[PDB]
């Protein structure tokens, strides 16, 4: 739950700060967060949906790290990062719709979907980012 | 003799030095860094007089002060120019100071009305020439006889005036504000010794020296890993653990007051008879040495566990006395420390001829593959309480992974930290010393049942031996700084079980503990290597990051990594394989830069353009418009064809033209007279002649490009005509407007402003920097007969 | 007044950014601000309240700096910082209630409480942080 | 258009983060952006206004870089930066009023004023900063 907010915070900032022509020192600490997302998420596999007419999708993460060697970001560096952000932002939509749709009566404050129960391990806790909302 | 050939192929890919015991000098020569202190102010520019000319005229009777780059060693070509700023970048890295004291530099002002001073020797030579010449204004000449220092003896803050360029002040204010030096007291030294020694009763420590407010030090970097060396650098982690092995071997204490071996071999040779059936009959006994096996096993077991270097077992499976004493080796020391293929071969040899025979069971076959060790199979196979209590400890006997203070270390149970597990090894070994051993010949049966009572009758001396072994391992691991990462080492330090039988049958009741002069020395050479390891990473990730932002694509970063591993001083760098040489490279360029080494690269990269354009060797481009544009006026050069921007012309990079090789446009734009601006960093030619201007010289030096197909010989002319260096009368006497075809793109300098180039620098009065913090610590030790372990109960209860 | 906003800005960010498992480079510039709060505030002593039924409390600051040597923050590093934040955030509540309750007629734009007059010295000006509200 | 937002974002942050007494590490990445604004904008010249009663003004940029060598910012460093911000913030007002007042019928999504057409070159793309509004 705390790591589901931390996935969405640094995908929002990745579409805002990684723009064409910007200086590298503006994004020098976001890329260290975004590379450290990817290392934690590789090799895992997930499954969302199944209730109602919500379709079943399978998720699989095998991506490469971002480069940390430019002075000003160019259009190669932006377009190779947009096709990684667009796969994560599709994953977070289907986890959030899987959780808003389920409910329990004994302890409703616990996660109910299969994907959000799996994200609550100590393996995934290093993705944690600031909690400012 | 293939065995020495196949081992040598594996050895050539490992950077361990070949005399193995020469590594100990290389670890004890790593010194902590000396605190630097400079004596000059880091000046790049200097003010120099320079003649000026009138509009359409000659030299007047005065001069001006300009800012000139001293020592112009700027090369040509855009690749070589910004490669010169990488050697300048490293020239700021190796000579930045750790601290500054401005009173040691101050020079007396000779023009001052009262006793006034300036900050060093050159700012007194500059301000004296301002005082003399007839051009400076009254408010400046009156001022430099009245500017004052402020000493302020208490609080240790001084102020001295200085005359610096705005670039040169930027490097000097960064050195004053950001310096590594911080105050010392008795509290920081007390929080510097490790935690077990802070809370031990065997060691007595206090402070016997005052430390003033003047005392200082610097904090050596003590950060962890950053780049993992323990997962994929298999050939590179081997030579790390063999360097901690040789260090920890020379720190453990010697044994004291052993059993006399002449009366010990005598009891052993008659308790088991040596005429029964055996073929050795004297090759059984090699345990007669005490200071060379029992000493050299006690050093082997502790130093291999402090360095996390794996061990392998050497034995002869017909010798069972060497095999009974291996039952004590496995019940005390965890089975992670051994090679799996050598662990099983020693476990199966205990069981084949001892464990199963002890109960008449059939000997087992292992089919070398399972996750289950032979102790693990022989455990649910035997329904005896006394033995299976022991077989259950020995296989789930392993380390425990948990941190203290930021350091992950490997520790063991309670029952090995006292000698309580040996009270089960007694019972289990004693239990089978009455097993009637069915099908066994009674000759060989009585020799092996009495050889076990050589060991089971020594209960009180082995309970205290594993009580001492655990304490010396516990005390010496307080002085570990890196993590105790556990992984199977490629090569292996070898153990002989003859040395274990020599340790078991010869120990006395004498307690040895590490003295604090040995505990402190072992702590210093762990911090000195660990701080060296972090300062070299932060030097290597800075040059890789600098030469990438600076666009040096021919840099070949393998030479940075080869210079990286030389300065750790434990590597034969010519033996490291090529995949780990490249995997180490792409882990360096995914690390952030230290902010001290990053605040200076920004400080140089924002000033590259200004240093380059005050150079007096290079001009950074030409234009060619094939029309008679007129000749500009200048108070620096007289008449000059100087350009100040590149508007309306095609900029054509000379470097990208050089690298591509295909010209195809420079040929066309030159044959058919097209206007063009060649952006580069060429060197130029000055010219003071009106006859050489009329003769159309400047448009005749570009046909070299199309024939030679090279750019490196490009060299245009700068017309500097005036009324004193040549025969000027063609300009002054006739009516003609001076025109030319080409311009040489170049910047004019800036002149000396006094109000914009005088500052007031602030530092400390005096202090002292102390390295080697542990010299302020008095260290004593309780008498070794009264020494106790963690439970406040005395070790060596055998007396 | 400007340093009262600067105390509250970096206590809000300290509860948001210093979380368990986060990377150290995410909080590498906040800790340099939070350590430099503590150095300025030690040795001083304050007094709030006294008007109406608002009780009188005495404040005293003697704290230690935070560690700057981890790679990922752990539960020791969070729990040793929460028992420092919770003393400062109780101090700022009682200074803000001491100032909203007082008033003057000559020059109301000046600080009125005893604690906010003392925070307006040049000793406390180095706590100043960004002013973005 | 993207670089007009990027001028206003780092002039808003320059009045908020560059305050007196603040630590240098708080503003260590803004000054690298603000210096890199100035390098791109020098030597150029602009012209706004002309329609209705909106007056015609000419703009010319010749400024110097900011210092990167202090530990805590002082009143010399603030007052030498405020007289650079106040010229840029007057320039952005007259470009924004020049664009809200013009319109086209063929393709209205393109820039219409003379200054905003000139800012849409690839020379000015290095001023680009985060786009978070």
């Amino acid at each position: 739950m705390d790591v589901l907010y931390s996935l969405s915070k640094t995908l929002k900032d990745a579409r805002d700060k990684i723009v064409e022509g910007t200086l590298y020192s503006n994004v020098s600490d976001l890329i260290q967060q975004f590379n450290q997302m990817i290392i934690t998420m590789n090799g895992n596999e997930f499954q969302t949906g199944g209730i109602g007419n919500l379709p079943i999708r399978n998720w699989n993460f095998n991506f490469g790290l971002l480069g940390t060697t430019l002075l000003n970001l160019d259009a190669n560096y932006v377009e190779t990062a947009r096709n990684t952000i667009d796969y994560f932002v599709d994953f977070v939509d289907n986890v959030c719709m899987d959780e808003m749709v389920r409910e329990s009566q004994r302890n409703g404050i616990a996660p109910q979907s299969d994907s959000l129960r799996k994200l609550s391990a100590i393996k995934f806790k290093r993705i944690n980012f600031d909690n400012s909302s | 003799h293939q065995k020495e050939v196949q081992y040598e192929i594996l050895q050539k890919t490992i950077p361990t030095f070949e005399p193995k015991e020469s590594i100990l000098k290389k670890l004890e020569d790593i010194k902590p860094e000396q605190a630097k202190k400079q004596t000059k102010l880091f000046r790049i520019f200097e003010p120099k007089q320079l003649p000026i000319y009138r509009a359409n005229g000659e030299r007047e009777l005065r001069n001006r002060w300009y800012w000139k780059l001293k020592r112009d060693t700027l090369p040509d070509g855009d690749y070589d120019v910004r490669e010169y700023f990488l050697n300048l970048y490293d020239q700021v890295l190796m000579e930045m100071p750790d601290y500054l004291l401005l009173k040691d530099m101050a020079v007396e002002n000779k023009n001052s009305r009262d006793a006034g001073k300036v900050v060093d020797s050159e700012t007194a030579a500059i301000c004296d020439a301002i005082f003399q010449d007839e051009e400076t204004e009254g408010a400046v000449r009156r001022f430099i006889a009245e500017m004052r220092q402020r000493v302020q003896a208490d609080r240790n803050v001084v102020n001295y005036p200085s005359i610096l360029h705005p670039i040169d002040h930027a490097f000097n204010e960064y050195f004053l504000q950001h310096q590594l030096v911080e105050p010392l007291n008795n509290d920081i030294i007390f929080n510097y010794i490790p935690e077990r020694i802070r809370n031990d009763v065997n060691y007595i420590l206090n402070m016997d020296r005052n430390l003033p407010s003047t005392a200082r030090y610097i904090r050596p970097n003590l950060l962890q890993d950053r780049l993992n060396l323990h997962d994929n650098f298999e050939s590179l982690w081997d030579t790390i653990t063999t360097s901690n092995y040789i260090l920890a071997r020379s720190v453990v204490p010697d044994l004291k007051e052993l059993v006399s071996t002449e009366a010990q071999i005598q009891k052993m040779s008659q308790d088991l008879q040596l005429e029964a059936l055996t073929i050795q009959s004297e090759t059984q006994f090699l345990t007669g040495i005490n200071s060379q096996a029992a000493n050299d096993c006690f050093k082997t077991l502790i130093a291999a566990m402090l360095s996390q270097r794996t061990m392998s077992l050497d034995f002869v499976t017909t010798n069972y006395m060497s095999l009974i004493s291996g039952m004590w080796l496995l019940t005390v020391i965890p089975n992670d420390m051994f090679i799996r293929e050598s662990l099983v071969a020693c476990q199966l040899a205990i069981i084949n001829t001892i464990v199963y025979p002890a109960f008449g069971m059939q000997r087992m076959h292992y089919r070398n593959g399972d996750p289950q060790t032979p102790f693990q199979i022989a455990e649910q196979q035997i329904q005896n309480f006394q033995v299976a209590n022991w077989l259950h400890f020995v296989n789930y006997n392993q380390f425990r992974q948990v941190v203290i203070d930021g350091v992950l270390n490997q520790v063991l149970n309670d029952n090995i930290r006292n000698g309580h597990v040996v009270n089960q090894l007694m019972e289990a070994l004693m239990q089978l010393s009455r097993q009637q051993f069915p099908t066994m010949p009674v000759d060989y049966k009585r020799s092996i049942q009495r050889g076990i009572l050589l060991l089971s009758n020594r209960l009180g001396q082995l309970v205290d031996l594993t009580r001492l072994l655990s304490y010396n391992y516990e005390t010496l691991m307080a002085c570990i700084t890196m993590n105790m990462q556990h992984v199977q080492t490629l090569t292996t330090e070898k153990l002989q079980l003859t040395s274990v039988t020599s340790l078991c049958m010869l120990i006395g009741n004498a307690t040895v503990i590490p003295s604090p002069q040995t505990l402190f020395h072992y702590y210093n050479v762990n911090v000195n290597f660990h701080s060296n390891y972090n300062e070299r990473i932060n030097d290597a990730v800075a040059i890789i990051t600098a030469a990438n932002r600076l666009n040096l694509y021919q840099k070949k970063m393998k030479s940075i990594v080869e210079d990286f591993l030389k300065r750790l001083q434990i590597f034969d760098v010519a033996r490291v394989p090529d995949d780990q040489m490249y995997r180490l490279r792409d882990r360096l360029r995914l690390l952030p830069v230290e902010i001290r080494r990053l605040d200076i690269f920004n400080l140089i990269a924002m000033n590259m353009e200004q240093i380059e354009r005050a150079s007096d060797k290079i001009a950074q481009g030409v234009i060619i418009a094939y029309r008679d544009m007129q000749l500009e006026r200048d108070e620096m050069y007289g008449y000059v064809n100087i350009a100040r921007n590149l508007d309306g012309f095609q900029q054509i990079n000379l470097e990208e033209l050089m690298r591509s090789g295909d010209y195809a446009q420079i040929t066309n734009m030159l044959l058919n007279n097209q206007p063009v601006a060649l952006v580069g960093a060429l060197p130029f030619i000055t010219d003071s002649s009106v006859i050489s201007l009329i003769a159309k010289l400047d448009a005749t030096v570009f046909a070299q490009i199309v024939k030679l197909r090279k750019v490196d010989t490009l060299k245009p002319i700068l017309y500097k005509i005036n009324s004193d260096s040549n025969d000027f009368y063609l300009v002054a006497n006739y009516d003609w407007i001076p025109t030319s075809t080409t311009k040489v793109y170049k910047q004019v300098p800036q002149q000396f402003d006094f109000r914009a180039s005088m500052h007031m620098l602030t530092s400390n009065l005096t202090f002292t920097v102390y390295s080697d913090l542990l010299a302020f610590v008095s260290a004593d030790t309780v008498e070794p007969i009264n020494a106790v372990a963690f439970d406040n109960m005395r070790i060596m209860n055998e007396l």
